[PDB]
């Protein structure tokens, strides 16, 4: 029965989409950009998040909600290949347009879920756009 | 000139890409993944400076036989930004 | 005998350099991704707020500021621990210190203690800033 043994870069996206309210720093997320750069850590990368996708529901949203940042924030500082690989795994994000959840106060904080993702699905769905907001990414 | 100056930024912008290119392979990991992600950046910016240039060319330059010198100029480049940067970036970043 | 991350500590609360190198300040974020350094940098932090007193005011200060650039810097685990001890910088509201001239410098720790609080006690400022600070 081993270890589940996560690398330094996998322990960077389960900090980066853990359950806590605040979000990653922004360093974080740009060290985890900079793994998109090289094939072992980029393949941990996607995997990690999208584990995340299929692993959490309900109250764990906001781990979901976090995983939907990260790969933003990929989009625009990571490499070409990285959004090329998230393309081919759209259908992936693509399930969690229906994604639901009502807290112990009646707040809909699933919502939260799939207006990222909507913005994230039609980001990815546009090559200007993306080229544009790379752009943007690099000026900031 | 603008276009002086723009192909003064290419070429210089082309050298130091190729620079980091031939460098990348023998950084330790935590180097090499900042140098090709600057790489990519470059490899952006002269793709955009090309596009400016012909924009400039076309504006500035009267001369018909020298507009067409000017334009395979820029149509060699486009293939040495391809061959050069690209390609070998690509490669650096899939293994 | 201080470990080299309280070492760090120490010297971004220094009085020279005045400003802190944000390099410095970065090392020190780095280190709140892990137990051991984590606890350290907490710990050297309270005991600032706790045996500083007075014309001491200066390291309590840059302590201040220290913690917060750690809040918008640094990790999520780091901010659940300062949030536990608010109680501890709560204290600091009171800090009182009149110079040798007869200038209050007790204030600065006064009034940067009160944002740092009103910060640190909402979770949306700390969204927020931490949003900012990637926007930069």
């Amino acid at each position: 029965s081993v270890d589940p043994n996560y690398t330094e870069m996998e322990g960077k996206v389960r900090e980066a989409t853990n359950n806590e309210p605040w979000g990653a720093s922004s360093t974080l997320m740009d060290q985890i950009s900079q793994g998109t750069y090289n094939f072992r850590e980029r393949e941990e990368i996607l995997s990690m998040i999208f584990r995340r996708f299929t692993e959490k529901a309900g109250s764990e949203w906001r781990q979901i909600y976090k995983a939907l940042q990260l790969l933003d924030y990929l989009i625009k500082h990571g490499s070409e290949r990285f959004i090329d690989d998230t393309r081919n795994s759209i259908n992936l994000i693509r399930i969690l347009e229906t994604f639901h959840y009502i807290d112990s106060q009646g707040r809909d904080q699933g919502i939260n879920v799939r207006t990222r993702v909507k913005a994230l699905i039609e980001l990815l769905s546009d090559d200007n756009k993306i080229r544009a907001e790379r752009k943007k990414a690099r000026e900031t | 000139s603008l276009l002086i100056s723009y192909e003064s930024d290419f070429k210089t912008t082309l050298e130091q890409a190729k620079a980091s290119l031939a460098e990348a392979p023998s950084q330790p990991l935590s180097q090499r993944n900042t140098t090709l992600k600057h790489v990519e950046q470059q490899q952006d910016e002269l793709f955009d400076l090309l596009d400016q240039m012909d924009v400039e060319v076309n504006n500035s330059i009267g001369d018909a036989s020298e507009r067409a010198t000017y334009k395979a100029k820029l149509r060699e480049w486009k293939k040495t930004i391809q061959s050069d940067i690209k390609r070998p970036l690509q490669s650096l970043v899939d293994s």
